């Protein structure tokens, strides 16, 4: 009977908890915890809450090969 | 072998003053060429090497050539000395009684002999990728002869002090590539394979609490781990091949080796239920599956078991543990048609520990052997066998985890 507006997010458990890190850190990200697989974000932060992913993977990956 | 007389083909052209490393695999025949290199020089050799089994090998060498029990040819050892004579000599010493410093069991002056009367020629170094050390430096600079020679496998480090090695002894003279060795010889072919396994949430989430050597006995215990692990054993096994598991870690070799029920040989343990371990190895069909840590593969490396996993792993070891692997991979050689030598990396998503590994491929990739990825090989869904593939063991798992956290 009640609807709000939100961004679905549907990603693996690992990726799951990242966002559940970036909540952690920054607040006003993730509004609710919809299954394993599945997130209710804030829209305005989406593609930061992409792009901070990226950063996440990028400081976790490291491998310069170099 | 061809590539022995294109080496010794080098000291054939000048002949007198001369000095380098060639690169020659464990399976070739480097001992021959320095027996070869004895018979043209024929003056005092001195062979430096870091175990009795290797002045064994050589002592057995030197009997394939000729004599060895007249005063002539020397040992030199913690246990016993033997004389020597001039014009023509053939000794082995270790590097850490030549070394020292103020230890004495009055057998310093025995060697103060063989380098205070003056008797050498010839100079042979015995791996020399483990030359960059300051008790090496002692040595060479403790010893000066008229040509010299470095007998080794393997030469990549990261601790930027093998080029020196250039002009400590000599730049390498050649370098023989195992694959035109491998078609002049079936050395088993090299298949390179990581085993991608999924990452739990838990054990992810404490993965990342978790930092330092601790995550390690969190990227290890992982139950995909254990799955895809029996996995591999129950195929081998069925396959009919013998299996050989490494680990870097003492901990999670005496927990695989338990939970397999599977002989184990680590630190610390008697050598004769190591000896029996070895020909259990050797005779019983029953016992197809070692697990055996850095004291098993330094020590001995067996012509058997076609099937190696890896699993445990340090940072920054991971040439050494290609130097390891190309071991049991060059002792794997018969000639056969077929002959296809399998390396596994068990290794988990989104881990610190995967990232390095990758660097250890590279470094196969620079010795030309082939590598592939695998995320998984259909049939462990089949496999009603498997250990911790449940919730509840998963859990039981995850709190004896954190029990072993709790611990160190």
């Amino acid at each position: 009977a009640r609807a709000r507006k939100g961004a679905l997010v549907q990603c693996d458990p690992s990726i799951k908890a990242l966002i559940l890190q970036i909540d952690a850190k920054m607040s006003d990200i993730v509004l609710e915890e919809l299954d394993d697989t599945h997130l209710l974000v804030n829209p305005s932060k989406v593609e930061f809450v992409k792009h901070e992913l990226n950063r996440l993977l990028s400081k976790n990956i490291y491998n310069p090969m170099d | 072998r061809p590539y022995q007389e294109k080496s010794l083909s080098k000291m054939f052209g000048n002949g007198r003053a001369r000095s380098g490393i060639i690169v020659l695999p464990c399976g070739a025949g480097k001992t021959l060429v320095g027996i070869t290199a004895a018979c043209t020089i024929k003056k005092s050799v001195i062979v430096l090497c870091t175990s009795s089994v290797s002045v064994m090998q050589w002592r057995q060498q030197f009997l394939x050539x000729x004599x060895x029990x007249x005063x002539x040819x020397x040992x030199x050892x913690x246990x016993x000395x033997x004389x020597x004579x001039x014009x023509x000599x053939l000794v082995v010493s270790t590097y850490s009684m030549v070394a020292n410093x103020x230890x004495x069991x009055x057998x310093x002056x025995x060697x103060x002999x063989x380098x205070x009367x003056x008797x050498w020629g010839f100079i042979i170094l015995d791996e020399v990728h483990v030359v960059p050390a300051a008790m090496f430096r002692r040595v060479v600079s403790t010893i000066a002869a008229h040509a010299k020679l470095g007998l080794t496998a393997t030469l990549v480090r990261e601790d930027d002090k093998i080029g020196d090695l250039n002009f400590l002894i000599g730049p390498k003279l050649y370098e023989a590539n195992w694959m035109e060795l491998s078609q002049k010889g079936h050395i088993a072919n090299v298949q390179c394979a990581e085993v991608w396994c999924p990452m739990t949430a838990e054990f992810y989430q404490e993965y990342l609490r978790e930092t330092a050597r601790k995550r390690m006995l969190l990227y290890i215990m992982n139950p995909t781990k254990f799955q895809a692990c029996q996995f591999l054993i129950q195929y081998h096994e069925r396959r009919g091949d013998k299996i050989i598991v490494f680990s870097d870690n003492v901990y999670a070799l005496q927990e695989y080796a338990l939970k397999m029920g599977k002989p184990f040989i680590y630190g610390s343990t008697p050598q004769q239920e190591r000896m029996n371990i070895l020909q259990n190895f050797q005779y019983n069909d029953q016992i197809n599956t070692i697990f055996l840590s850095k004291v098993g593969d330094t020590s001995i490396d067996l012509p058997e078991a076609t099937c190696l996993i890896q699993i445990s792993s340090h940072y920054g070891s991971r040439r050494q543990e290609a130097q390891r692997l190309g071991r049991i991979l060059r002792a794997k050689r018969r000639n056969d048609e077929g002959f296809n030598a399998f390396f596994y990396s068990l290794v988990s998503k989104d881990t610190q520990e995967m990232y390095y590994s990758t660097k250890r491929q590279a470094f196969l990739v620079d010795q030309g052997y082939a590598f592939k990825v695998i995320t998984h090989l259909h049939g462990m869904e089949n496999i009603p066998n498997l250990a911790y593939a449940s919730p509840r063991e998963r859990r039981e798992l995850l709190q004896e985890v954190l029990l072993k956290n709790e611990e160190a």
